[PDB]
This record gives C-alpha cells, structure tokens and sequence, in this order.
C-alpha cells in the first residue's frame, strides 16, 4: 500500500470488522477452512466523490502486505467490439498470476444498472460487464487471494444483480 | 378436447404422455395417460 | 405524417379523419360481440358479454342491454363508466319530448340528437370524446321498426342485420345468407344463437353470458312490448334451437 | 422522462411530486417532538439560531390556532405560514356555523381533504410541509393527529418529526411499554415538560440550552408559548424533585 | 317434563347419575309414547316439530348401543327411520345415515353389524338422495375391508367405479379414493399402483379441497414410501408436516393415530442415526404430545446401540419389548436391517485382520451363538 | 413511454385503454388488501390497516364507514381520496334521494352516484382519478344484499367474492374456489378471516384489523323505542374488543 | 414454502459447519417467512464471518443470532411507508 492508517481513522470501529473477513483470509485461508464458511469477495465502499475512495484503497493493501491493482470502471465501457469481455479476462489473469493482490475501481456506476429486464438497450457494454462479473466470482475458479473492490456514490444506482448475496456480501457507507 | 391446439403442442402432449409411461414402467401409453397429458397441455396453452 | 397531435379533437390529420375514431373501432372489437336484428313483427336483440368471471353477477346485471323507454331498447358497446353518462342523457331528453308533446319520442329523432351530443364533444370544446358502439332499437308511426348504428365518427347508418364488437364481418356475413325480407319472429331467434355459436370464442355458449330480448307487435292488445328475459329462461331456447 | 413532467400516478405508479415534496421537510433540518401527559399535552420544537440580523424570539415553527390548540409544522417556511392563516379560518368559521370547538381530529381532516385540492389544482402546489395537530379533548383527552404531505393522518402515542424519529421511537417505545400506557405520570403539567425535555435528549443525542428550543403547553382551555426564561426554569426545575 | 327440549338437557346427568337404562326411558318416552297431532310422516309419533329432538336422540343413543352391547338392537333402528328421511332436514340421507355409519368407526364394533348397515337402508327409500351419492356409501364398504384385511374385495369395488369417478359424480372424491387405494397396493407390496395412486391424490389436491386429517396423510403416505428407497434425510421431512395438523386436531385425533405419527419420525431418526436430535422429540413437549411408554422409550435405546456398535444391547431391548417394539409392521422391516448394520460393522473388525480364525472364537467377538452367526455371516 | 396522448385524461388513448386507468390500479395494487364475501342472508368485509409506527394509534384509523343503515363500506388506497369522495357522496345521496323520497338511498342507486364522481375525475382536464377502490356492501327490499367493486375508472359490476389491492389477484381465485353463493353469513366471517390472514402473519388481531357485516336490524342500535315499524339499523361494525372474540373462535 | 420443509435447508448447511449444543434451529424456521436456501445459507456462513471477527472457531449462540439479522434482509430501499405508492 501507501496511505496508512493515520488517515482512515476514525473508521476503525468498521475497519476491524473488515480486516477479519479479508485480511485472514489472504494471510492464513485455513482460519475459515477449519469453520467451513467461505470469505466475502465483494466489499462496496461508497461515498462522496475523493472523499474516502482514495484512501480506504491503498491503506486495506498496505496493512495486508498484498499489492495494491487500481483497476477504474471508466476503462470498460467504450466504443469497442467485445472491450469489457478482455478487460475482466485479463483482469482476472494478473490476479490469478500473483496471488497477493487486491483490486480496486472506481465510478462504477456507469456499468451498473438494472434497465428493465437486465438486458441491453443501446448500451453495448454495460450488459457484459454485469454477467461476467457474476460468472467469476460465482463460477468454478474465483479470486481467494484477491478482493474486489467497487466505489460509486450511492448502491442504489447500481445493478441489483451483482448486490445479491454470493459476490458482494458489504455495502461500507463513507461518511 | 382441446381448442386451437398448434403443431407444438401436439409434440408437447405427446412428451408428456411418454413421461408418465416411464413413471409405470410400461413401452406403452396407456389410455389413463392420455387424459392425464390432455390436462397439462390444456392448462399450459391457457397461460399467456 | 410523423407529426401527429391527437391531444386536442380541434387538430385536423394530416389524413383528414381523427386518430381518436380510428382506434376507438378498435375498443367496439375488443368488447363482446352484439348482434342486432330488425323484424317485421319487433325487433330481436342478442348479444355477449365481456366478462368471462364466475364470481361477477351475470342474471340481475346487463352491461350492454338497457332500456330508454317501452318502445326503444338499446344495447351499448364500449367503455362502461363512459356508457352511463350517455344513456341517462338519452334518457333524460327521451322524458322532455314526454313531458312537452305528451307523446313517445320517434327513432330517428333521438338517434340524430345523440349523434350531435357525441358530435359536440369533437366539434368544440376540449372535453375527451366517448368512443361507443350504440345499437338503435325501436318503433314508431312513421317508418316503423329502425335500427341504426352509431359509429364514434358521430353519425348513423340505416341497417337490417349488423352486428358489431369482434368478427363483424364473419358475422355480418352469416345473417345475410339466411336474411328474410319478412324475418319472422320465431326465425330471428334461431338465426341469433346460430350466429353467436360460429362468432362468440366460446362454443358452448352459456346462458349466464348472453342478453335476450324480444320485441313483437302481436303482444296483448296490439301493441309494442319489450320483455327482457332472465338468464334462466335463455337457457331454455338453446334446447329447442338445438345447442344443447 | 417523458411521463415525468406532470404530476399524475405515472407508469410506475409512484407519485414523483410527493418524492420531492418529503424532501423539502427536512430542508430545514429541524427536529421535534410532541408528547401527551394524562391531562395535559406538551410539545416542544427545536429553535435554530441564526446570526444577529434575525430574531430568535419571533422566530417560531409552533402555530397558535385557538385556545388548546397548536401546530407543529416542520418544513418549508412559506408553505408554513400559508397553511397557518388558513388553518385558523376553519377553525372560526366552524365555531360559527356548527357553534362547536374544532377538533384536531376534524382540523387534521379538513387540511388532508384540503390538500387534495391542492392535487386537484394542476396550478396549485400540493402543502410540501408536515402539519402536526395536537390538542386537548373533552371526551377522548389528549389526541396528536398528524397530516402527511400525501393527506394521511392517524392518531399517534408519541410522534416525532426529522431523520431522528427512528430513535426517537425506539426509546418512547419501552418507556410505554413498562408501564402499559400512553400517558406520561405526574398530573401536575408543570411536571410533564420535565420528561418531555428528558426523553427528548435522549432520544436526539444533543442537548440544546434555552436559546435552541421552544417549548409549547396546551392545558384545558387554555394555551402558552414558554418564553427564552420560562424555559430556562425548567432545566432547572428538572433537578428538583 | 313433556317437553322436547327438557328431555335432551335432564336425561343427560343421569346416566352417570343413576344408570343409563332408565335415562334410556327419557328418550324413548319422546319417540314413540305419545306426540301425536295433526298429521306427519315420522314412522314412529306424528308430529312436526319432533322431527329435531327423536334425530338428535338416535345420534347419542347409537353411540352408547355399540359400547354397552346393544348394538345387535341398534342395527335394526337404522332401516326403521327410512320415513324420517322424506320429511326432516329436506332429504339429506348423507346427513343422517353416514353419521349413523360413523359411530361404529369411534367405538370398536365387529364388522358383521358394520357391513349389515350399509346394505340395509340403501334398498329402502333412501336411495332416492342416493342416486348421486352411492359413493359415499361406497366408500365406506371399501373402509370396511381394511380391518378384514381382504383386499381383493376392496379393490373389486374401486375399478368398477373407476370409470364414473371423472368428473361424473364428486371432483374432491377422487383424493379420497386414490389415498385408500395406496394403502391396498402398501400390504401388497406394490409400489408401481401406490405410488402412480399417490400421484393423482397429490397432484389433484391443489384442484380440490381435502380435510385435515386427508392432507396430512398425503405427506404421511409420501414419507412412508422412502423406507425401501432409503434417502432419510428427506423421509422425516414428510412426518413433522403431518404432525403439526394432527396436533391441532386434539379430540378429533384418537390415541393411536397420534402414537404411529410419534413412531414413524423416531423411525426415520434412527435409520439417518442423529443421537442429538432423537432425544429432543421425546424432551420436547410440542413433538411428543404426551406419549411414552415400554416399547416408545425402547426406540431410544436402538439408536444408542448404534453408538457403540454392538448387538448385546440391540437383543436385549428387541426380545423384552417385543409385545410393544416389535408390534408395529413397517419398523418390523428395519429391524433386520438394523440386526444386519450393526453386525456388518462387527464384521469388519473380523474380516480387516488376516483370516483363518476359530469360528468360536468369532461368536464371542459378536455376543451370539456359533449356530445364529455361521446363519447370519453366511448370509451376507 | 408510447404516447402520452394515453395518459391525458381529455384525450382518448391510442392503446383503446386509457393509460391513466391502467396505472391508477397500480396505485390501488401497491396499497392494502381489501376484500368481501357475499352471502345468502349477509355480506362480511374485512381487510389490513396500517400500523405505521409502534406508537400510532390503532383506534384512529377506520376503513369501514357508515353510508345508510341499510349499506356499508370499506376502501384500500390513499387516505384523502375516499373522505374527499365519501364526503361529497354522502351529499349527493341525501340531496339527489333524502331531499326528494325522505329515506336512506338504496343500493343500486347509490352505487350508480359515486361511480358518477370518478367519471368526472377522469374526464375534466386536470383532476386526477382516484386512487381508492371501495367495495360497497349493502341490502334494500328489492335486489337484496349487493356487493359492488368499485374501481378509479368509474365502472362499477356485481361480484359474490373479490379482492383488491396487491392481493387481489392472489385472493380471487382463492375467494372463487373455497366460497359458494349456497353458504351463510356465519361461514362467511370465518373464511373472510383465513384469506386475509395470509397477507400479513405478524398481527390478526383487531387493532390492524376491521371487521363489519350486513344483515337484520339491531334493536340496541336504533338509538329509540316505542315503533315497530322503523328496524334498526341493518349495519353493525364490530369493535376491535369484539374482533379478538371472534378470532378466538376461528 | 413450510416451516419443517425449510429445516432440510439449516439441517444440511449445518451438517458442513461447526456450531454449539445450544444454537436454536427452530427459532430461525419460525421467523423465517417465504425464503430460499441461497438466503438461509447466508446465515450460516455469516455465523463464520461473526465467528472469525471474534477470533472463535467454534460459532456460539450469540453469533448465530447476530448474523441472522444482518442477512434477513439484503433491500436498503425498504424504510416502512415513508414513500406511498
């Protein structure tokens, strides 16, 4: 990391109950084995714009010791024929690769929402971005060794869908 | 018995008539079959 | 053209009719299917309805049928809350015409009054136009039986044997083949629920579903009765017809 | 949004002007409380203190109506002052033609049937304030009607109006639940504004000085506004018992 | 008195009181002495508003027929109301002569006078509300049959009335016909009918409407099935269900039905072997209503054989309570299976070392004689 | 979404249907549950209340009113929209009938007079329909006990069983199936009470709970005595004290 | 769904995971209304996610009921009535 915890205090009261479900399980993944329950990947940290995201991303990584990936939500959805089906991909290699890593974003909700029926209309990328996440994370092979990070303004903005139970199981308001 | 019934559904009630033979243990359909398939296909085509 | 205001009736189309008729035709198909039939004798009067529950009370309720006066009834299509403000103004200018000239209003009057009422909402005015499929049904001195039909154009239109609501020309069809110049009483009623078999989407045809009503000059004392016959005694002809 | 302009049921059958319109009660972010004692009715409103240019005294969310009968209105101020002339013309006018006091179960209808004129007036603005009557019956004692900006009024033990009434519930709740009623003890109502002021902190988690509160009294036929050193006496007399 | 309501209220304490042959006079004094005026169709006195209290009588009089041995005279009183049935309650046979049937069901009665019944007031006027209604009487025969435990009549009556029972007389009927019928497959041995049976009364049930006592043994009648298809973390699930509506039921649900409830969910327990969780039924005063005895306690000591694997506390508890434990048929059928599970595992422990031991020496290893295990290990 | 032209309440909707009736039902939906049973010799009604906060009071709100002796009411919707109407309804019933035949209206023409009102709440540009559907439960001497669903739209049909609100679907082909046109008042109380009772578990009882029934005339309610000719009031609504008593009876 | 239905959900979770004698299983089957078993299991391994704050590897009582709270619901937009409609 960089930031340390002289700038994220007064959140200590949450932060400890977070390192417990991330931190453990990166350092010693056989705490949870013994009880049978498996670590949250999803944690949503939301809150004013610079107020907050910056911070609370590069001080979770600097207490763990895992390296700390800056991986923003503003560089998926564009003008592209299948963009956001390799960024995932590839985002997913580089984790699977170094096992001490977190990854973090940023303004996600330009990706999210639910439209109507959860399907695509006249957005290309933001209905690709939505499954694929759900398949990593809820499919066979998923991050052990890497959380994911997400940061928006407020979680009423984004896809219902990836605020189900079994991928993001924290919505960590920053006052 | 049926009202309208399409191509589709023919081939659907005729599965379903096959699902409960396989349930007696029996190569063949018998008649008590067909009245308990003719009630699922009518209830199905009902809906929308 | 891709323009188009159908907000206010004031607007002229670019075709030159209104859009608000246009799909009010479509509110008369998606109603039950009325068929009515002028006699030398009376009139007779059959028609569905559009509610298909068992729990809504089909004998002691008429959502088309209704009766102006002994010597007209009508059976209304279209939009039931918009229905009744209609048919109460009929009623009401039916009882001046009673109370002035002491005498029964004749068809062709009250037909062209309720034509410009309906007419007065698109002419001026901002007030939203009713879309409905009126039946005229009735007798007088002058022309005798008439039955008009009243589009939501605003005008009327002289028939024999119409029918309106859903497969209008199927049905218009099969009262033409067996049409009598005389049509005689008891052969306009067989002629009704023959019809209704082949139109109606139910083949078995149940009485609670259906408004029978007969009219017939050769009542007590030779004049113009109308009788509305419950549902109980409906089923009681589709035995003789041959439907049961 | 191309249904969104107007203000009828929309598709979605939500009301989008009745979303703004909670939104506008907590601009100016104040927090009240009503309460009942057994004969007496005690309701105490938070005064903000602006700068030096304003004065505190006339400044007042608590409306007199008429004798035993008083207002909490927490919202938009001139919707506020609007709604205050207009809820004393029904109180005169039906003292006069029915010749009867006018409840505030009647004074908390006749501003819900009047707000859905408002709805009715496609050029009228719908009240976009909480109307919170509290009085003193002669059959039924001590009634709270409050009137929602949707027209929605019911009878409350202990209401409360801001972002707080969470936890202004929750700790009322087990107070009344001890004791198995809705009535404050100790008659005397010089007594009650004691709990009311105790219950009150509590519950909001900052306690305010005789300068950031007002304190209203509604006795049988008779009404009071406590003044900046009336309230102070009763901090003090709080610790006197 | 001479009255036809004070008759009803006094003659109720003095059966306790004194007898009940003479609060027995109370009764007959209203139906047959005197009450006689205008005219009426009764049988017995002439009148229009006896009609009420002689039919409320005969319904708490047949109760006590069958317990102090009268029933021999109660079965000839039945065919006698046949004209009472033209006159009170505007026909309605079904209310009457089927309520007549089912006091026999409560109090333990011969089948001899059961059978007689049922095929004596049908032949007299009484038919004429039976018409449509013969399946209810139907029915009844076929119920008869169960405690005669002759199934080939029982099913004689139910395929001949098969092809009437489709929509041509009683929808709700059919569940109520398709139950019965599984059971008459169930001591056959059959599981292609009682499941294909089951089926249609399960599928049907959300058509039709069904009692209490019916739903509950639908899921009752579906768990019972999972004994010879093993799968017993999904058996149980159909006991508790049941449970819950029979004890709602109280005084409508008798003794015995409620203790084969308590027996088939400790049932299940034992096979799925949850020492924890088989107690907790009999602690429990929600679960066990009230029910324990010799051969219920005796059910608990099973599932702690399984603990330590051994057969001499599996014997010990299986020959003493035998009258009780063993009384019921469908444990009956796991009691071999349990012999053969925990000698299997004994087994193991023989067969896991090199072979060739003395065969004595292997009885006392198992707790039996040499003859009851060279039986038993050549078996498997 | 299409054309607003649907919405307008002076325009005639593309769609044949007028959008506005479509989705004022969705407010209807989105609210309560209400229904009705009606019997031979009765009518019951019952439906949920809202319990807002745990120190509102139970006792201020009524969703059954009293109309004429002889009919009563119950509504599911927004609080305003059914006194706004009921106020003016209870005026015209007085003044249309009560000010020209000196009684209480009956039930088919007082019916017929509220559905008058919604009809002029969806044609004047600028009034929006209401959002309540009121279910009229009511006996005359000529059709007898009526029970009549009233929707925003202002058409009004007789039905023996039927439900609004968010379980109005659900409850009707409960309603349709369990009850018969054969039964009694007094099966009818117990069947009203099981179907609303499968909207919300947490509390049956009668503070979140009203019940009311048609039938004969009350002596005690009648207020006078001495003349056997005027009956007592034919409506009785049941306090919530006399609700507990009833459901421990189910 | 059924009260004792439902218990063949908490009975199977429960089979893979360590918890006390004294957790309830029948207080989370009566409260539980109209729920499936990817909610249920939630409950169960929230109860780790408690138990591994308070460094105990054996869930207790106390972090069976704490979890049940945080997962019976996942909807933030509920408050009560306070937007009609």
């Amino acid at each position: 990391g960089e930031i340390t915890f002289d700038g994220i205090g007064g959140l200590t009261e949450q932060i400890r109950e977070l390192r417990e479900v991330i931190e453990l399980p990166l350092k010693n993944p056989e705490i949870f084995q013994r009880v049978g329950i498996k670590p949250p990947k999803g944690v949503l940290l939301y809150g004013p714009p610079g107020t907050g995201k910056t911070l609370l991303a590069k001080a979770v990584a600097a207490t763990i010791g895992a390296n700390f990936i800056f991986s923003p939500a503003s560089g998926i959805v564009d003008k592209y024929i299948g963009e956001s089906a390799r960024i995932i991909r590839e985002m997913f290699a580089y984790a699977k690769e170094h096992e001490p890593c977190i990854i973090f974003m940023d303004e996600v909700d330009a990706i999210g929402g639910r439209r109507f029926s959860e399907g695509t209309s006249a957005d290309r990328e933001i209905q690709r971005t939505l499954m694929e996440l759900l398949t990593q994370m809820d499919g066979f092979d998923n991050l052990g060794q890497t959380k994911i990070i997400m940061a928006t303004n407020r979680p009423d903005t984004l896809d219902p869908a990836l605020l189900r139970p079994g991928r993001l199981d924290r919505k960590v308001e920053i006052p | 018995k049926m009202n309208g019934c399409s191509g589709a559904d023919v081939k659907g009630v005729c599965t379903e008539a096959g699902m409960y033979a396989l349930r007696e243990r029996r190569i063949h359909v018998t008649q008590e079959d067909f009245e308990l398939a003719v009630g699922k296909v009518m209830n199905k085509n009902q809906e929308t | 053209g891709s323009r188009r205001y159908d907000s206010r009736t004031t607007i002229f189309s670019p075709e030159g009719r209104l859009y608000q008729v246009e799909y009010a035709l479509e509110s008369i198909s998606h109603a039950g299917t009325a068929i009515g039939i002028m006699a030398s004798d009376g009139i007779v009067l059959a028609a569905e309805r559009k509610v298909t529950s068992t729990l809504l009370e089909q004998d002691t309720s008429t959502e088309k049928l209704y009766k102006l006066n002994d010597k007209i009834a009508v059976a209304v299509a279209g939009l039931t809350a918009d229905a009744e403000i209609l048919i109460n103004t009929a009623r009401i200018h039916a009882q001046n015409y009673l109370k002035t000239y002491n005498e029964d209003i004749p068809v062709e009057i009250l037909v062209r009054r309720l034509s410009d009422i309906k007419q007065g909402y698109t002419q001026h005015g901002g007030l939203r136009p009713f879309g409905v499929s009126f039946i005229y049904a009735g007798y007088d001195d002058r022309y005798g039986y008439q039955l008009y039909t009243s589009n939501p154009s605003g005008n009327y239109t002289g028939w024999k044997a119409i029918s309106v609501g859903a497969n209008t020309s199927a049905a218009q069809t099969l009262l033409q083949m067996d049409y009598k110049d005389d049509m005689k009483v008891d052969d306009a009623i067989e002629l009704a629920l023959k019809t209704l078999s082949k139109t109606t989407d139910s083949s078995a045809l149940t009485y609670d579903r259906l408004e029978f009503a007969t009219i017939r000059k050769g009542a007590n004392d030779g004049e113009v009765y109308q009788k509305i016959f419950k549902p109980q005694e409906i089923k009681d002809i589709l035995v003789k017809t041959g439907i049961t | 949004g191309y249904d969104r302009h107007i203000t009828i049921f929309s598709p979605e059958g939500r009301l989008y002007q009745v979303e703004y319109a909670f939104k506008a009660t907590n601009q100016t972010n104040i927090n009240s409380l009503a309460v009942r004692g057994k004969d007496c009715t005690v309701v105490i409103s938070q005064k903000k203190v602006p700068d030096k240019l304003l004065d505190p005294t006339t400044v007042s969310y608590i409306f007199c109506i008429s004798r035993t009968i008083g207002m909490v209105v927490n919202g938009p101020i001139p919707d506020a002052r609007n709604a205050a002339l207009r809820a004393k013309a029904e109180a005169a006018e039906f003292r006069y033609k029915y010749g009867y006091d006018m409840p505030c179960d009647v004074l908390a209808k006749r501003m819900a049937n009047l707000s859905q004129i408002y709805t009715q007036r496609a050029y009228m603005r719908p009240l976009g304030v909480i109307l919170t009557f509290v009085s003193v019956d002669e059959e039924l004692g001590p009634s709270i009607y409050k009137t929602d900006p949707a027209g929605y009024y019911v009878g409350y033990k202990a209401t409360a109006t801001g972002p707080k009434q969470q936890e202004i519930t929750t700790n009322l709740e087990n107070h009344f639940k001890k004791s198995k009623i809705d009535h404050i003890n100790e008659e005397s109502w010089e007594k009650v504004v004691e709990f009311a002021i105790t219950h009150m902190i509590d519950a909001l988690g900052t306690e305010f000085s005789k300068n950031d509160l007002e304190v209203g009294v509604a006795t049988k036929d008779k009404f009071f506004t406590l003044s900046a050193e009336n309230i102070e006496e009763r901090l003090v007399a709080i610790a006197e018992q | 008195m001479s009255l036809p309501g004070s008759k009803l209220e006094e003659a109720r304490r003095l059966v306790n009181e004194k007898q009940y042959n003479e609060a027995e006079q109370v009764y007959l004094s209203l139906l047959d002495k005197d009450s006689s005026q205008s005219s009426a169709a009764a049988g017995a006195s002439v009148d229009d508003k006896r009609r009420n209290e002689q039919e409320t009588s005969i319904l708490e009089l047949g109760q006590l027929y069958v317990t102090m041995g009268a029933k021999d005279k109660l079965r000839e009183f039945i065919p006698h109301s046949t004209e009472y049935m033209m006159q009170f309650a505007k026909s309605k046979t079904v209310k009457v002569l089927k309520t007549l049937i089912e006091k026999f069901e409560q109090v333990p009665d011969s089948l001899d006078d059961q059978i007689f019944v049922c095929e004596k007031s049908i032949e007299f006027a009484k038919r004429e509300k039976r018409v449509f209604l013969k399946h209810s009487l139907s029915i009844k025969l076929a119920t008869l049959h169960y405690q005669k435990k002759q199934y080939k009549d029982s099913l004689a009556l139910i395929n001949d009335l098969l092809r009437e029972f489709k929509k041509l007389d009683d929808k709700p009927s059919l569940v109520d016909v398709h139950l019965l019928e599984s059971k008459v497959y169930h001591k056959l041995r059959n599981l292609a009918k009682s499941k294909a049976s089951l089926t249609a009364a399960r599928t049907a049930a959300n058509s039709i409407y069904c009692p209490t006592q019916t739903v509950a043994e639908l899921d009752l009648m579906s768990g019972i099935l999972h004994c010879e298809d093993k799968d017993y973390k999904t058996a149980f699930s159909y006991f508790f269900e049941s449970f819950e509506s029979y004890h709602n039921l109280t005084t409508h649900n008798s003794y015995e039905k409620a203790c084969q409830v308590l027996k088939y969910m400790l049932l299940s327990k034992i096979m799925l072997n949850l020492i924890d969780d088989v107690k907790n039924i009999l602690n429990a005063k929600y679960t066990k209503e009230t029910y324990q005895s010799r051969g219920i306690d005796a059910m608990k000591a099973v599932a702690e054989a399984y603990n330590n694997r051994s057969l001499l506390d599996f014997n010990t508890a299986l020959k003493q309570y035998e009258k009780e434990l063993m009384g019921d048929e469908l444990t009956r059928s796991h009691f071999n299976a349990l012999y053969d599970t925990l000698l299997e595992s004994n087994l193991c422990k023989i067969i896991e070392p090199f072979e060739c031991v003395e065969i004595s020496h292997i009885s006392k290893i198992i707790g039996l004689d040499t003859q009851q295990v060279e039986g038993k290990l050549s078996q498997m | 979404m299409t054309d607003r032209y649907s919405f307008s309440l002076t325009t005639f909707s593309p769609s044949g249907k007028l959008g506005q009736i479509d989705y004022a039902l969705t407010a209807v939906k989105q609210g309560v549950t209400s229904l009705g049973i009606k019997a031979t010799n009765g009518v019951v009604i019952a439906t949920e209340k809202k319990s807002s906060s745990p120190l509102a009071m139970s006792e201020t709100l009524s969703k059954v009113s009293l109309l004429t002796p002889d009919i009563g009411a119950v509504y599911s919707g927004m609080g305003p929209d059914y006194r706004v109407l009921v106020d003016k309804s209870r005026k015209v019933a007085h003044t249309s009938y009560k000010r020209i035949y000196g009684e209480y209206p009956p039930t088919k023409l007082l019916v017929s007079e509220v559905a008058k009102i919604m009809q002029e709440a969806t044609q004047s540009g600028g009034v929006r329909p209401f959002g309540v559907s009121l279910l009229i439960a009511g006996h005359d001497e000529f059709n007898g006990f009526s029970l009549y669903q009233v929707d925003p739209s202002g058409s009004y049909f007789p039905w023996k069983a039927t439900a609004i609100g968010k379980g109005s679907v659900a409850a009707k082909t409960f309603l349709e199936k369990r009850w018969n046109d054969e039964l009694e008042l007094e099966d009818a109380i117990h069947i009203a009470l099981l179907t609303l009772k499968e909207s919300v578990e947490g509390e049956f009882n009668g503070d979140t709970i009203e019940l009311a029934i048609i039938g004969d005339e009350n002596p005690d309610l009648l207020g006078y005595t001495g003349i056997p000719t005027d009956k007592g009031p034919r409506f009785r609504k049941l306090t919530s004290q006399e609700i507990n008593d009833r459901l421990e009876a189910l | 769904r059924d009260r004792r239905e439902r218990r063949l959900i908490f009975g199977t979770i429960a089979s893979k995971m360590s918890l006390a004698p004294e957790a309830d299983l029948d207080s989370l089957i009566i409260r539980n209304d109209s729920l499936s078993g990817a909610v249920i299991a939630a409950i169960m391994q929230e109860a780790g996610l408690r138990a591994v704050r308070k460094n105990r590897y054996v869930i207790l009582q106390s972090d069976l009921e704490e979890a049940y709270a945080t997962q019976v619901k996942t909807d933030n937009t509920v408050d009560k009535f306070d937007f009609y409609k």
